[PDB]
């Protein structure tokens, strides 16, 4: 089925033909705008108070990323460098040796903040939740270095959002 | 077949493998292959010499009649001695219909342009130029559409570097804008995912 | 040879070349020069500004990522030099100011500050320091500014008997002072000079550095042919098709270029000196809405 | 447990610290060097052992899909404990 | 929303429509940001048996 | 009516504490709305809701005149939010952290940091991974 | 047999002639491009660059490849009439900013690895 | 229509491959060794 | 004495005019561009901090490369720095304008936009969000209140 | 145990949802 | 008879004028080019996935269709029901996206400007939809070649209808501003016309046709998901300007309300990917207890699956015109080639030819109603 959008004959008695001249010469659609806008002035703005008012988010949002733990204080990461594999971009670099205990761990886990592109890829490639894409969006940077994080960065970066970050996975959990 | 596999269509295949055949007959002189893919398109394999007829045929013809160039681009495959494969798609919206024509050429070797048949063509052969090196004889103008001016080589040739050769930056003694040799922070990472063990045993090749 | 800087590369932005250079007062006419030819080798760059940082903005992409490090300081506090030039193996001073100032004399400036930098770099185990003076830099000279210069220059090689001593002759350029000044009037025919290319002075400085037996030298750097002020000036104007600073400068400019054959110049470091006419049209451009002058020998 | 290196600076749980001739340093001057306070092996090694009477004990992390893959670990061994591979919890079975 | 009478009424006049009706500005007729714990089925191949992989 | 708007006004002036508050919030925040209060911060913020307002301004924030070491009167930023106050106000969930609390670690930090770009304090990289090749020492005993 | 089909030279003659008419038009057109670009280099240096470009090519024995790159000099120097390129397009080919690399053996053993 | 010369192929100077890495690589044609583990 | 005071004060007054109305220019490239518009848009309303919507790069104040920097363009932004007048501030909008992002490894991409312009303000993200965008730029003005000019030159 | 509990629409439907043009004309001749 | 280059989404613009009118007008692209058919040869599908929002940066689920839908057609895989209405839903939001973008912005180049932030206030509340079920207000990554990568939220569909509903409104303001307006009637009216013969030969596509009276629609002539099972109308143009493409635009805006509405109505319950963990990665409980669901897992994110070999040209109908995928696979996980047909490719092509004998102002005018985006331009 299809419709036509500009197959209208205007008529062509009297009544119309005047109807199209006192258009043409007392404006009406330009008056027909303009109470338009003004009806559209007297209305609430839609504007926020930012910073005091945020703009609403969801559990499953990307920001910057973070490294969680264990509850008993342990990190998640094994370095199975599923997420360097998985990346895109080529953002994530991983080195691991055995630790002192003998434990898989990593010795370089690092995260381009400039050529990540925020795909989530890498926090659901993770087999054991380790890295984990957060939910802050407000960290940028007066110099280019500061966005190359390491491993020290995502660990603090880690600690400092665990609270919302595991609320966050709590809430959403149930849909991966 | 579950709800997991791709259902198939037996009518379309016919009617395909029929129209491939009836254009085959028509063109002895320039089609030297058809095929039907198991997903119902139809592709036909023509010699270089063909690019003007055959086209035109596909687009004159009262029971063809593709009136529309939905794309055309190039492939390369460095294996073959005739290095790289331009392919047209063409739709018929007379008959609700896609059509494929595949043909061959070399680096040297240049293949005539079918601004006359298709104009929607001029700027896809343009761009053809400016990424495989492939010639168009009787073109318009033929120039680079895409790359940078006085860009060196064509980037989408396998053998060129995903980096390319040079970059840019700005530099103050000259104050304007300079090209180096390139030089990365952070050498491309190359994977071999590519693993033993076959998957596919029907498209296995004979062990020569 | 503490392996982090071991040369390595192909001397391209993001190479390595082992260097390790604090370069004083990096944001004038020099600094900027001789900061991005270190930087476009893969050097490593420490840049101590007194000014505000948006005036040092210029030198951030003449680097590669983490390549120059911008420190606070001032001549006044010898701890400020000593953090500068901690881990620095290569020392360069441009600190300069062509006139004076209520809190910055002359002799404040080419004395106290060079001497303070050279000792500081000699107990902070600094291998090679470059101090910069003028070529006429003369104890008996009738202005302060070339006398400072020369107590300068005696100071630093008393502090660092290693230095390795400049002496540059009025340095034209884009954005020097010798050309421009010149043309911003819009008295002669007994004085000649002889200028010198900002980049030949720039080049001349980094080959300084790279030479191994350039340790205790000391070096001229002048331009090719001499030119009288007054047909120089004629050929100023005449590049800007234009028909034809309070009391230190006119008598600098007023005395004539010295000529020290027994020094090394630009030729012992590998670099064929740039005549003036090729650049001159270069800077003079913008000062628009061929015959050039003839030299002595 | 954070210790300090011989010129002044914090050493990382991976052992990275600069010596004494690295200029590498002057990147720090007029900042800081991130770095975590709390390491991993130590707030570990401070875990109780886990004392079970199987021969065979099963670990997922805890919090179940929230956790580690599920493994099964044997305690036949009397004189070691038996590690999870992922989390790094102890087992052990109840001698004496 | 928070509007008198009478600007209500020079508004619905001025643009020829009921803007209270349909307004343009979310309130709490939206759903809640805290929601009940889903279930999501599983798909079709999740037999315990006849379920060989050959046939699907 | 406008009578009606201007006792309302009249209430709005009242309400924050009166003239002094009043010029102090429109100074410091551009709004001088009142909603009841939600909760106080460990820092010094406040946080507000007003369900009668449309999506987006039922919920905000009254920064804190100081936060850990500068003056933050003027000064204020988003990112001085603790975390759990953080996920409340982006309408991430419905529940304070003084109706429910975030679960309780050892690890996790108990002083927020704000922004520190721009700060002695911020953030420099570095490799994490030790030496790779070992260079041969040479002894010190000469040969002869 | 090894026969071939043509692009616009049948056998070397045309071919060099073709390369002719390129160098004639882009000697031509040194000295407007210099002092439209506003170039710090003189017309004697554009027309050595010239000259140095033509002559790299020197050792082609196909007519094919011979007259594929007076089409793509054609191509170039239409690019350069137009005013499409700017100052840093025409002054990538002098190199200013890039350090001379040696030659030599010594030089090349102590700069590093490459042979 | 044809020319039927008879001369080697050769496209050095169509590739715009500096000339820095034409003269200098060495390439290897190999068949890649099975990976001992599988 | 009095003469510090009289500096600081005008430097306060000076500083505060300046970031009050801070006149951008877009640089729309890429997708960032169209969160850039979106930070113009009611909900954020660039127009109420004294931020205009599209200045004309005569009379621009600070710069915002939104998108990726590709080689046939990086001498019209370049050209463009050069023509801004008196004080003028880079902000960097992206992945693509920070480090090349997800375009890092090719060969018609600069890898990063710091590369021809000095750079005051990365944002990071894959676009960032209009509030992302609008912290970058409250940053800036927080760093433009910072800076002392008028107290350096007469320590000069 | 439990039951399946996803996004569906609610037990039927959703109401009308209004598409069409809706331009009135002001009145006067 | 003076040439001028209107330099530097971006584009920069070679044109002669006699006087007033245009006598030939060349566009100069690749300011934008950043080679992604190249890039993606170097990545895996789902790696390579993410490229296509990046492609037509204003109609993002689209292109994901097309890309999801070109590799299914290689894997001889369908989408779960459930999947496909997700899919057909999110799709009419997005051309409402592109749509309420195309059109506001070329009123804004007009001159018109207000409502451009009158829709960008519903494109804000779309963005959250995007948002929530993805985690991505514009850069989803939602739709994957086993169907869409997440369920929706517990509170998504009753928030798509409170929103929905109000939306007509909307678009009669636009109308009211717009249609009926004697200076945008004017800047519009028999402005760039172009025949049918002469758009089907230039390789136009969507409203381009449409609007010369063509009657095509590949959601009616070819439908590929839960097309075939909507019911919707077309509109046609009658004179093939610029005013007959923005009222087909506005028209086609209806439209795809009426299909949200229906799919609003007509969802049905499942799984939301296809049950074959060797293409779609199993549930993380399933991963996290089961040993083939993790070696499963490892692979998918790994290696990737491989596609059987062939070639595919898969188009749909983006809110821009025909939008296509020509894959080539040779078997591995990595594609081999990947050309992809943008219509403003053709469009831009066809400039030219539309802007023959008019003003310098009506190529502003011109480009608008073409629906350029340079990201899918150059590619
Ligand atoms: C014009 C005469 C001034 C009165 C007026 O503007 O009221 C318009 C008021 C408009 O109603 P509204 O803005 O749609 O309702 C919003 C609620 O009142 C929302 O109420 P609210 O809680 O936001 O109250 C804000 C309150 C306090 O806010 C302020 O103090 C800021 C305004 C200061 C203005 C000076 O505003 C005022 O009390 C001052 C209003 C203007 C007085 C001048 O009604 C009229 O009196 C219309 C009269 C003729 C209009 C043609
Ligand atoms: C009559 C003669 C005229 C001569 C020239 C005078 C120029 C015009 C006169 C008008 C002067 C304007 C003064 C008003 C400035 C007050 C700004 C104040 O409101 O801001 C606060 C104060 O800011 C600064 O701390 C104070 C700067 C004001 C200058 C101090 C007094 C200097 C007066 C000296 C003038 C003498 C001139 C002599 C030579 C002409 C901090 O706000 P801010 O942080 O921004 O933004 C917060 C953002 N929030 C709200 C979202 C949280
Ligand atoms: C409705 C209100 C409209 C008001 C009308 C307009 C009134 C104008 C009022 C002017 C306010 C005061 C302006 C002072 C700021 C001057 C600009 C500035 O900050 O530049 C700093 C500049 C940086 O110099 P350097 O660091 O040494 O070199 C850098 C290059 N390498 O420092 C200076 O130049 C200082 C100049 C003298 C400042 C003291 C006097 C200022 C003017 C007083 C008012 C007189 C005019 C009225
Ligand atoms: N005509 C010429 O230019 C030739 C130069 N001379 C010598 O070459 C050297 C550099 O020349 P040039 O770059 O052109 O001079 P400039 O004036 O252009 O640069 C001077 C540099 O030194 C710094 N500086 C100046 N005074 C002080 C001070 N009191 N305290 C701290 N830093 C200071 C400046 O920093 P800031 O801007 O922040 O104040 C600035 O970075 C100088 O030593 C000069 O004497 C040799 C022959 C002539
Ligand atoms: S979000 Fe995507 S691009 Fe960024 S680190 Fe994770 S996988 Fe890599
Ligand atoms: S996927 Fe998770 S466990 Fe594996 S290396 Fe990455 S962060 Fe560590
Ligand atoms: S990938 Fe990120 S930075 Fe690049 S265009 Fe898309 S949103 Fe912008
Ligand atoms: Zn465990």
């Amino acid at each position: 089925t299809y419709k036509f959008v500009n197959m209208r004959e205007p008529s062509m008695d009297m009544k119309s033909v005047t109807d199209r001249a006192a258009q043409t010469l007392l404006w009406t659609e330009l008056v027909r705008g303009l109470g338009m806008t003004l009806s559209y002035l007297f209305r609430e703005p839609a504007t926020i108070n930012y910073p005091f008012e945020k703009g609403p988010l969801s559990p499953r949002f990307r920001g910057e990323h973070a490294l969680r733990r264990y509850p008993s204080g342990e990190e998640r990461c094994i370095a199975c460098k599923l997420c360097e594999a998985v990346c895109p971009a080529q953002a994530i670099t991983i080195e691991a040796e055995p630790r002192a205990d003998g434990s898989r761990r990593t010795t370089r886990y690092d995260i381009d903040m400039t050529k990540c592109i925020y795909c989530g890829f890498c926090q659901e490639a993770c087999p054991v939740d380790a890295i984990v894409e957060g939910p802050n969006f407000e960290f940028s940077t007066e110099t280019h270095e500061e966005l190359l994080y390491n491993k020290e960065k995502l660990l603090n970066n880690g600690d400092k959002w665990e609270a919302e970050i595991a609320a966050n996975i709590q809430a959403d959990y149930l849909y991966r | 077949t579950r709800p997991t596999i791709r259902p198939r269509n037996d009518v379309v295949h016919k009617q395909l493998s029929a129209f491939g055949q009836y254009v085959a007959e028509i063109l002895p002189k320039y089609v030297q292959q058809v095929q039907v893919s198991c997903f119902n398109e139809l592709e036909i394999f023509i010699h270089p010499d063909g690019v003007i007829p055959v086209l035109t045929f596909l687009r004159d013809h009262t029971n063809a009649q593709f009136k529309s160039l939905a794309d055309l681009t190039a492939v390369d495959v460095p294996t073959r001695q005739n290095r790289f494969e331009i392919v047209y798609n063409l739709l018929s919206l007379r008959f609700n219909s896609r059509i494929r024509v595949k043909t061959y050429t070399d680096e040297l070797t240049p293949i005539e342009s079918s601004v006359t048949v298709y104009k929607a063509a001029n700027w896809y052969e343009r761009e053809i130029w400016d990424m495989f090196g492939v010639f168009f004889a009787n073109h318009p103008d033929l120039r680079r559409i895409l790359t940078d001016y006085g860009f060196e080589g064509h980037p989408f040739r396998k053998d060129f570097p995903l980096s390319g050769y040079v970059e840019l930056r700005y530099d103050d003694e000259v104050k304007r804008v300079v090209a180096e040799p390139v030089e990365l922070a952070q050498e491309f990472r190359k994977f071999d995912l590519n693993s033993p063990w076959e998957a596919f045993p029907a498209y296995r090749q004979p062990p020569e | 040879l503490h392996h982090a800087l071991i040369p390595h590369g192909k001397g391209g932005r993001s190479s390595v070349s082992g260097i390790v250079a604090t370069v004083f007062g990096a944001t004038g006419f020099l600094g900027r020069y001789v900061v991005n030819h270190l930087g476009r080798m893969g050097s490593q760059v420490i840049v101590p500004y007194r000014c505000e940082p948006y005036d040092t903005m210029h030198l951030r992409p003449m680097g590669d990522l983490g390549q120059i490090i911008f420190m606070e300081w001032n001549g006044k506090d010898k701890d400020s030099i000593r953090k500068v030039v901690e881990h620095s193996n290569v020392v360069i001073n441009l600190v300069g100011r062509e006139w004076e100032t209520k809190n910055f004399d002359f002799e404040d400036v080419f004395v106290k500050i060079p001497h303070a930098i050279a000792q500081v770099s000699k107990e902070a185990g600094v291998e090679k320091l470059i101090h910069i003076s003028h070529l006429n830099a003369d104890i008996k000279s009738p202005s302060r500014y070339l006398r400072s210069k020369a107590v300068g220059e005696k100071e630093v090689r008393a502090a660092f008997p290693e230095a390795t001593i400049i002496k540059p002759s009025d340095i034209f350029g884009r954005e020097d002072r010798f050309l421009n000044y010149f043309a911003s009037m819009r008295l002669g025919k007994e004085t000649v000079k002889q200028p010198v290319y900002i980049v030949d002075v720039s080049k001349g400085i980094i080959n300084a550095i790279k030479d191994p037996d350039a340790k205790g030298k000391t070096f001229a750097f002048v331009g090719p042919n001499r030119y009288l002020l007054f047909d120089l000036v004629q050929y100023i104007f005449a590049v800007a098709y234009r028909p034809f600073t309070t009391r230190d400068k006119v008598e600098r400019v007023h005395m004539s270029d010295m000529t020290l054959p027994h020094l090394p110049g630009l030729e012992d470091l590998g670099i064929q000196a740039t005549p003036l006419e090729l650049k001159a049209i270069e800077v003079l451009r913008r000062h628009r809405t061929v015959k050039p002058a003839k030299t002595v020998n | 447990g954070v210790r300090t290196s011989p010129t002044g600076e914090k050493v990382t749980h991976t052992g990275q610290a600069y010596d004494d001739g690295d200029y590498r340093r002057v990147r720090f001057s007029d900042r800081q060097k991130e770095v975590n306070e709390n390491f991993a092996i130590d707030l570990i090694a401070e875990q109780p052992v886990s004392e079970v009477g199987s021969r065979v004990i099963s670990c997922d992390g805890g919090g179940g899909a929230l956790g580690h893959p599920r493994v099964y670990i044997n305690l036949d061994k009397e004189t070691k404990t038996g590690t999870c591979g992922y989390c790094g919890l102890q087992f052990r079975q109840p001698h004496h | 929303a928070s509007a008198t009478r009478v600007i209500q009424l020079l508004r619905n006049w001025a643009s020829g429509r009921d803007l209270q009706a349909k307004l343009q500005l979310r309130y709490q007729e939206i759903s809640k940001r805290t929601q009940p714990p889903p279930k999501l089925p599983v798909g079709p191949s999740h037999k315990l048996s006849n379920n060989y992989y050959c046939t699907r | 009516e406008l009578v009606q708007v201007l006792r309302r006004g009249l209430q709005q002036v009242s309400g924050h504490g009166g003239l002094r508050g009043y010029l102090r919030v429109l100074f410091r925040a551009n709004d001088v709305r009142v909603g009841t209060l939600v909760g106080e911060d460990k820092y010094g913020n406040k946080y507000y809701e007003d369900n009668k307002q449309f999506f987006g301004r039922h919920r905000w924030v009254i920064y804190t005149t100081e936060m850990n070491g500068r003056d933050t009167f003027w000064d204020v930023d988003g990112s001085m939010v603790p975390p759990e106050w953080h996920r409340w106000l982006h309408c991430m969930t419905d529940d304070p952290p003084t109706t429910k609390p975030p679960t309780a670690r050892k690890y996790i930090w108990t002083n927020h940091k704000f922004n520190v770009s721009g700060t002695p304090q911020q953030y420099v990289p570095y490799s994490t991974t030790r030496k790779k090749i070992q260079e041969w020492v040479p002894p010190s005993t000469p040969y002869k | 047999g090894t026969s071939v089909k043509p692009i616009f030279s049948r056998d070397m003659n045309e071919a060099k002639r073709r390369v002719r008419e390129l160098y004639r038009a882009w000697y031509r057109e040194v000295p407007n491009t210099v002092h439209l670009f506003q170039l710090d280099i003189s017309v004697k240096q554009g027309r050595d660059k010239v000259r140095e470009m033509f002559m790299k090519n020197a050792h082609v024995t196909d007519p094919r490849v011979v007259d594929l790159l007076v089409i793509k000099g054609k191509m170039e120097l239409e690019e350069t009439i137009n005013v499409w390129k700017q100052r840093t397009h025409i002054m990538r080919f002098f190199h200013e900013t890039e350090a001379p690399r040696p030659t030599d053996f010594l030089s090349k053993f102590y700069v590093g690895h490459d042979p | 229509q044809l020319i039927a010369v008879d001369e080697k192929l050769d496209i050095t100077t169509l590739t715009g491959v500096p000339e820095e890495h034409i003269k200098t690589r060495k390439v290897r044609i190999f068949v890649p060794a099975r990976n001992n583990m599988q | 004495s009095r003469g510090e005071y009289v500096v600081a004060k005008l430097d306060d007054l000076v500083n505060w005019a300046r970031r009050s109305s801070l006149w951008p220019m877009t640089f729309g490239l890429a997708c960032c561009a169209v969160e850039m518009m979106h930070m113009a848009a009611p909900r954020y309303d660039m127009d109420r901090f004294g931020v205009v919507f599209r200045a004309s790069p005569r009379q621009s104040d600070v710069m915002i490369v939104a998108g990726t920097l590709t080689n046939k363009m990086a001498p019209a932004l370049r050209k463009v720095y050069d023509q801004m007048p008196e004080p003028r501030y880079v902000v960097s909008m992206g992945s693509c304008a920070n480090g090349g992002g997800y375009y890092h490894y090719s060969y018609s991409v600069v890898r990063g936009c710091d590369r021809i312009v000095p750079v005051d303000i990365y944002v990071p993200g894959c676009p960032p969000t209009a509030e992302a965008l609008l912290y970058g730029i409250l940053q800036l003005q927080r760093k433009i209140k910072r800076e002392k000019r008028l107290r350096i030159w007469y320590r000069r | 145990a439990s039951k399946v509990k996803q996004d569906m629409p609610p037990p039927g439907g959703y109401g009308p949802i209004d598409y069409k043009r809706n331009l009135p004309r002001r009145g006067l001749s | 008879n003076l040439t001028l280059n209107f330099g530097p989404g971006v584009l920069r613009l070679v044109m002669e004028l006699s006087g007033e009118m245009v006598r030939k007008c060349d566009p100069h692209i690749g300011l934008l080019h950043r080679g992604t058919e190249k890039l993606i040869e170097y990545k895996t599908y789902l790696q390579a996935l993410p490229y296509f929002d990046r492609l037509d940066y204003v109609s993002m689920m689209c292109n994901e269709q097309a890309y999801s839908l070109a590799v299914e057609k290689l894997l001889n895989i369908q989408p779960p029901p459930r999947a496909q209405w997700i899919r057909v839903l999110f799709g009419e939001i997005t051309r409402l996206l592109n749509h309420i973008m195309a059109v506001t912005t070329h009123a804004l180049d007009i001159g018109a400007m207000t409502p451009f932030f009158w829709m960008f206030e519903e494109r804000e509340k779309m963005f959250e939809f995007y948002e929530r079920v993805s985690g991505a207000r514009m850069h989803a990554a939602y739709i994957r070649p086993g169907g869409v990568h997440q369920d929706l939220p517990l509170g998504l569909l009753d928030d798509i209808y409170e929103f929905s509903k109000n939306f007509s409104f909307r678009i009669d303001e636009l109308e009211e501003m717009l249609t009926n307006n004697r200076i945008w009637r004017n800047r519009t009216v028999d402005i760039g016309v172009v025949t049918a013969e002469d758009a089907l030969n230039y390789g136009f596509s969507g409203v381009m046709l449409r609007g010369s009276g063509i009657q095509w629609d590949l959601r009616k002539t070819q439908p590929y998901d839960v097309y075939d099972q909507v019911e919707f109308d077309v509109p046609i143009g009658s004179r093939g300007d610029c005013y007959d493409r923005y009222l087909c635009r506005v028209e086609e805006m209806r439209q795809s309300l009426r299909i949200i509405s229906q799919c609003l109505n007509k969802m049905p319950p499942g799984e939301i990917k296809v049950d074959d963990a060797k293409v779609s990665p199993p549930k993380r409980a399933e991963m996290k207890t089961s040993m083939e669901s993790l070696i499963h897992h490892f692979k998918l994110y790994t290696e990737g699956y491989q596609v059987p070999p062939g070639a595919t040209y898969t188009a749909i109908e983006a809110p821009k015109g025909e939008f296509g995928v020509y894959l080539v696979s040779d078997g591995s996980s990595r594609p081999y080639r990947c050309k992809i047909k943008a219509p403003g490719f053709a469009h831009l092509a066809g400039l030219d030819k539309m802007s023959k004998g008019h003003m310098l102002a009506d190529v502003v005018a011109i480009i608008g109603t073409q629906d350029i985006v340079f990201g899918e331009v150059d590619r």
